[PDB]
RNA sequence: UGUACAACGGGGUAUUGUAAGCAGUACUGCUGAGAUUACCUUUGUUGUCUGAUUUGU
RNA sequence: GAAUGUUACCGCAAUAGUAAUUGAACUUAGUACGAGAGGAACAGUUCAUUCGGAUAAUUGGUUUGCGGCUGUCUGAUCA
RNA sequence: AUACCGAAGCAGAAUUCGGUAA
RNA sequence: UUCAUCUAGACAGCCGGACGGUGCCAUGGAAGUCGGAACCGCAGGAGUGUGUAACAACUCACCGGCCGAAUGAACUA
């Protein structure tokens, strides 16, 4: 089910687009062979927006939400905000933020079920969340790493760690999230496995780089075969 | 270093050396001198430490690499070349020391050029050796010891040729003779998602090439995977056969040994006189045998809230070659923009362009502007005409 | 400093010499090779690039961009040119049988004192069945092969104190000499409109005299590949008619244009700045010819336009900001 | 256009976990046919910094470092002329591996596009 | 000898944030005030519009 | 700025000064090559640095004009 | 000052040599 | 200028013969042509190169069908 790209020469596939299991988001720009794959693997079953978001290029990383909404940052213009109103059907939420920090695939953790934020999230934001995505916020400190999503990747079937994580976080983390746990690499051993690959109950994609060892781990912590 | 070589660089011998740098350099006479000697000896000095500095040493790099350049050019001419190179260039350093210590003032320049080709032009023969070994071992496979590896040794031509090419990628002739593959050939395969690499040897019948075989497989901890046949390929015996294979013997047992064979099948009671090795029939051009083979050694080698899927998802199959035909149809991807319009999911077919005017001569229109405002358009328009009642400039 | 450009002895007119023309077409229909206005002062415009694969591709991106006081072309006349081994040569000189004041100024130093014998007898050999006047044109048929009109600027619209008219040469682009002559003959004292000649995203080129410093500066220089925006009509209203921003105003600066420009004419948008300051005449051209790359392919859009005057550092965008901050203001209301 | 601001040695503030404090920018690379007039660092430009304090592996050895931030006001093609908190930079090898966990502060707009890997390990942009 | 030249205050433009006083509750409404404005503007009024020299196949 | 007809406008050009310059990203690439790592390439696109001309859209070292601050004081706050 | 040709067991990357040229 | 060929067929150029005993050491293949040491039976080297693991196949030098007279090599200036 995975899938193999490297997006102009790079290797950071998750960095310049989202996915879920109801729509997908992927940057804009010049190169069409990382939009191959998404076509390649759905055709056209969800809407591949190509969209950015503040002007830049880190939509993947900028963006998080779920199947149920999604949501953007401050920085979003009101030309983005108002395409993406008209990119995305009326049976998908959109959302607006006002926080100090702005990149919430960096900031946000998000998923079908519970969403993992920043601990410093305010609470306004962290109340925020649940009505439009419909899930549980619960503060998050994976690996001992203050920025979550910065590095880190949880699907709803599971959970692909960075490396830097500890045995005792995943242990105490799968049976807390009532979801599997595994420490890997992406990218021939890439610590920010957040970044260089995306992962849902269906789909994954990952960098050229990626050795099959890393593949057939997320293949199988995933429940993808 | 690096397992394979190519990077050494090239030497040309005798006059070539000598012009790359007579062409290339070619009491103010006597300052002029001594710059010209200042560098037709750094050139020399400089030629001279590319060659040491390209050029490995037999004996300097791991010792099957030792035994590898031993078995192929000649030990002591590999160190005697060496040698004479930096005999060399201890004379020309000599030289040009000897000088940093108009009738007359000419011929104050001769003597250095006269003493530097007497000194560069008898190094011809080490340098032809020297060119002569640099082809050969600009190509040397990637004979790797750390890696797994497995090796296969027996009579030449009695189908081996045509096993590594149907285990792994590989081009080997299949002509019956002495040792179609003269050299040694490398493959590489994939297992268990980890690197195999299989290689082969003509065999052992002394010479040159068999001392290399023999050393190549007692330094390397490769297994050796000897062949027979079942049928009399090559003409030869089985007897031959088993005889060759008990002259293996003696450091063979130490590499987890297997044997591959293409009244008969009771003769070979004498290859099993071994407890170490195992044995099997097989086929050199069938892949059901080799690949249970390969495995085998592979195997031998090892030792030393509920989930959410639409059906909608799983409906589409997926394509069997895209944006890649898309944009190609399109004149190409990075000449061509990215298209907003008629593809993303509008709101309505009705206001198919909406241009928001996103300003308010001092202000952003998003900054107060929404959506179904009408019921609010009735009631703060009354503020602006109530003033007759009050009026709000006072 | 650069080679070609010296050595840097200032200009002897205001009016650039133009001495190049985009070859001769003799497939294309009748039209003008270039065309002349004025240069008012800058503003700035942002636009959609279109560019594919740059880092703000898809995306708003703000561009300065000149204003050019252009006022309308009126034919008065044509000159014929003719090759000889001495190089090109004007054999004959005719004119749209009437001239304004302001040509004839051009004539004159001291107008005033003048009795005004400007163009007059010449009228009068025109004041009649033709003859002479009208076998001129046979002649430029007979021999000519490069005609170029004689066309001068509205003054009188542009707001200068200066009256006098500009007028200059330029090329006909169509073939067959005969039906240069014949559509410059029709034309005589006709008004030209920039939609006549130029379009939008053209890539046009400026030449002009430089700004001078007070030799350093007062140079006659050329600026090519310059893309046009927009056409202008500064003579209608509402020249912010863009599909963005629905609250149509004028391109003219709150107060007018900085020092000099308050535009009451037809105007163009050109990429970029342009030699020389305001009121200086400027002559455009289109650049000889068009280059295939997306730059000066590609064809934008426009939307938020400054409209803030420069007397000072700018604040107010329009008469109508002001109020509700400010209070009671009793001096006024 | 890059301009000529920020010169060589700057001992601007650090933005990382990985337990600097400072960063003296000893080399800054790039530095071509700009004769005469010396180099000068920008937002996400290729240079190098020396951390002033801290364990002895960044004292005498120079490594790369990225700039996110620069206080000073900058133009910016999409019209936007503001500024924020303070000049910031992070230490990270040549291909950008920042070598902290966590970014702290602001990061401009024009480095986090360029250097995918930098804006991950960042969460406030702009 | 026609809004041709030029003065003006006005109008736009730029600038400042509580000015002269008066309402007393030991700074409060006029008061984001008055204000200048060598850039544009010259709408009405008002003043000027006539001199010396030279040229001419 | 001196002279050949007086004056002025639009033109031609004998002649002379020559101008550009380097790197980077996509797509052709993980392609040909190749046991293997590693990695071509024309053409089509996107940027900046070295140098040259420009103008002020913005920035920048750069009308005691508007708010008040000190002294000699008109008597006394308005100056 | 940069590049253009022919050769090297120059597979690719990459390198060297004889000519043009500053 | 010296020597040579002389319609017994000058020189260039096409097609053929270019064989036999047959060879030993390198043994792994080497038989003319990777490297050891130098006959002759009847126009033909136990071999000038190409080339195959080597035979294989072409070949030049030597001749033959061949063409119809100047010609090949070095010197003097």
């Amino acid at each position: 089910m995975a899938t193999r790209t490297q997006f102009e020469n790079s290797n950071e596939i998750g960095v310049f687009s989202k996915l879920t299991n109801t729509y997908c988001l992927v940057a804009v720009g010049g190169s069409e062979n990382f939009y191959s794959a998404f076509e390649a693997e759905l055709g056209d079953a969800i809407p591949i927006v190509h969209t950015t978001i503040a002007g830049t290029r880190i939509i993947g990383r900028m963006t998080a939400g779920n199947r149920r909404g999604l949501l953007v940052p401050t920085q979003t213009t009101d030309q983005e905000l108002q395409h993406l109103r008209n990119s995305l059907p009326d049976s998908v939420k959109i959302q607006r933020v006002e926080e100090r920090l702005s990149a919430l695939g960096n900031v946000i953790c998000c998923n079908d079920y519970v969403a993992l934020v920043h601990p410093d999230i305010d609470r306004e934001t962290e109340e925020l969340i649940s009505d439009v995505l419909g899930v549980e916020v619960f503060r998050q400190t994976i690996s001992g790493n203050i920025l979550v999503g910065s590095y880190c990747s949880l699907s709803n079937q599971g959970g692909l760690v960075h490396p830097q994580t500890s045995v005792q976080d995943q242990e105490e983390l799968s049976s807390l999230l009532q979801v599997p746990l595994v420490a890997g690499t992406v990218n021939r051993g890439s610590s920010v496995v957040g970044a260089g690959m995306v992962v849902n109950d269906y789909l994954a994609v990952t960098g050229l780089d990626t050795t099959a060892p890393e593949l057939s781990v997320i293949e199988s912590i995933f429940r993808l075969q | 270093m690096q397992l394979s070589w190519k990077d050494i660089p090239t030497v040309a011998p005798a006059n070539d050396l000598l012009d790359i740098v007579l062409n290339r350099t070619q009491t103010r006479i006597r300052a002029f001198y001594m710059r010209k000697v200042k560098y037709t000896g750094e050139g020399f000095v400089e030629k001279f430490e590319d060659i040491l500095k390209g050029f490995p040493n037999i004996n300097d790099v791991h010792p099957f690499h030792r035994d590898l350049m031993d078995t192929l050019y000649e030990k002591n001419h590999y160190k005697i070349s060496l040698a004479a190179i930096s005999r060399a260039k201890s004379l020309v350093e000599q030289v040009a020391r000897d000088y940093v210590r108009l009738f007359q003032c000419k011929q104050l320049k001769r003597a250095a050029l006269g003493r530097m080709a007497t000194i560069v032009k008898k190094l011809r023969d080490p340098l032809a050796y020297l060119e002569q070994v640099r082809q050969h071992i600009g190509r040397l496979p990637s004979i790797d010891p750390n890696t797994r590896t497995l090796l296969i040794c027996g009579y030449p031509n009695v189908g081996k040729s045509s096993f590594l090419r149907c285990i792994t990628k590989s081009d080997v002739d299949v002509q019956p003779y002495a040792f179609t593959t003269k050299s040694l050939y490398v493959g590489h395969f994939d297992y268990k998602y980890l690197r195999f690499q299989a290689i082969d040897t003509p065999g052992i019948l002394m010479n040159n090439i068999e001392m290399q075989s023999i050393y190549a497989i007692a330094h390397l901890r490769s297994c050796v995977l000897y062949f027979m046949d079942l049928s009399e390929q090559c003409g030869f015996t089985i007897e031959a056969q088993v005889k060759l294979f008990h002259s293996i013997k003696p450091l063979f047992a130490n590499k987890s040994v297997m044997v591959v064979i293409n009244e008969r099948a009771q003769l070979l009671e004498s290859v099993k006189e071994v407890p170490g090795v195992e044995i099997m029939t097989s086929s050199c051009q069938l892949e059901e045998n080799v690949m249970e083979v390969r495995n085998k050694a592979c195997e031998k080698l090892l030792a030393s809230r509920t989930p959410f899927i639409p059906e909608s998802v799983k409906n589409l199959k997926k394509y069997d070659p895209l944006a890649r035909d898309i944009e190609a149809e399109n004149g190409g991807a990075g000449v061509f923009n990215v298209n907003l319009k008629d593809k993303y999911l509008l709101e309505d077919d009705e206001w198919k362009n909406d241009i928001m005017p996103e300003i308010l001569d001092g202000k952003n229109v998003y900054d107060f502007l929404d959506p179904e405002i009408a019921a609010k358009l009735q009631a703060l328009e009354e503020e602006e005409e109530k003033l007759e009642n009050e009026g709000f400039y006072n | 400093g650069h080679l070609g450009f010296l050595p840097r002895k200032r200009a002897a007119s205001i009016r650039a010499r133009v001495k190049a023309f985009p070859k001769d077409d003799r497939s294309k229909p009748v039209a003008l090779t270039s065309f002349l206005g004025y240069k008012a002062g800058m503003t700035t415009i942002v636009r959609d690039l279109d560019r594919p694969g740059s880092k703000f591709h898809k995306r708003e991106v703000v561009e300065a961009v000149t204003v050019v006081d252009t006022p309308p072309v009126v034919v008065v006349g044509v000159v014929g040119y003719v090759e000889t081994p001495r190089g090109l040569r004007s054999l004959t000189t005719v004119w749209a049988e009437h001239l304004s004041d302001e040509v004839k100024r051009r004539f004159y130093k001291n107008w005033y004192k003048s009795k005004k014998k400007a163009f007059t007898k010449y009228s009068a050999k025109y004041a009649q069945d033709g003859a002479g006047i009208e076998r001129e044109l046979a002649r430029i048929k007979k021999y000519a092969s490069v005609v170029r009109v004689l066309v001068h600027t509205q003054i009188r619209k542009t707001p200068l104190a200066q009256k006098k008219a500009h007028l200059a040469e330029i090329q006909l682009n169509g073939g067959s000499i005969s039906e240069k002559v014949d559509w410059a003959r029709e034309h005589f004292e006709k008004t030209v409109a920039v939609d006549s000649v130029f379009e939008q995203n053209e890539m046009i080129d400026a030449i002009a005299v430089t700004k001078g410093h007070g030799q350093r500066g007062y140079h006659s220089r050329t600026s090519i590949n310059h893309k046009i925006y927009r056409v202008g009509k500064g003579d209608d209203e509402a020249n912010g008619a863009t599909s963005f921003d629905r609250t149509k105003k004028t391109i003219t600066p709150m107060g007018g244009f900085v020092h000099y420009g308050e535009i009451k004419n037809d105007f163009i948008m050109v990429k970029g700045c342009i030699p020389g300051n305001r009121k200086r005449i400027v002559t455009l051209r289109k650049s000889l010819y068009t280059n295939t790359s997306r730059k000066a392919l590609e064809e934008v859009s426009l939307k938020w336009i400054d409209t803030a005057s420069k007397f000072g550092k700018g604040r107010f965008q329009t008469p109508a900001e002001k109020h509700a901050f400010m209070g009671t203001l009793k001096k006024d209301l | 256009r890059i301009s000529l601001g920020l010169p060589v040695g700057a001992i601007m503030n650090c933005a990382d976990n990985s337990g600097a404090r400072n960063l003296y920018i000893i080399a800054v690379k790039g530095s071509g046919s700009r004769l005469n007039r010396l180099p000068a660092a920008s937002l996400g430009d290729m240079v190098m910094a020396t951390v002033k304090k801290g364990k002895p592996e960044l004292r005498k050895k120079v490594m790369p470092a990225i700039v996110v931030r620069q206080a000073k006001s900058w133009r910016r093609r999409d019209g936007v002329f503001l500024y924020f908190e303070d000049n910031a930079g992070v230490i990270a090898n040549p291909k950008g591996e920042m070598k902290g966990s966590a970014i702290t502060g602001p990061v401009g707009k024009e480095c986090a596009d360029l250097w995918p890997r930098v804006a991950s390990n960042s969460g406030v942009v702009v």
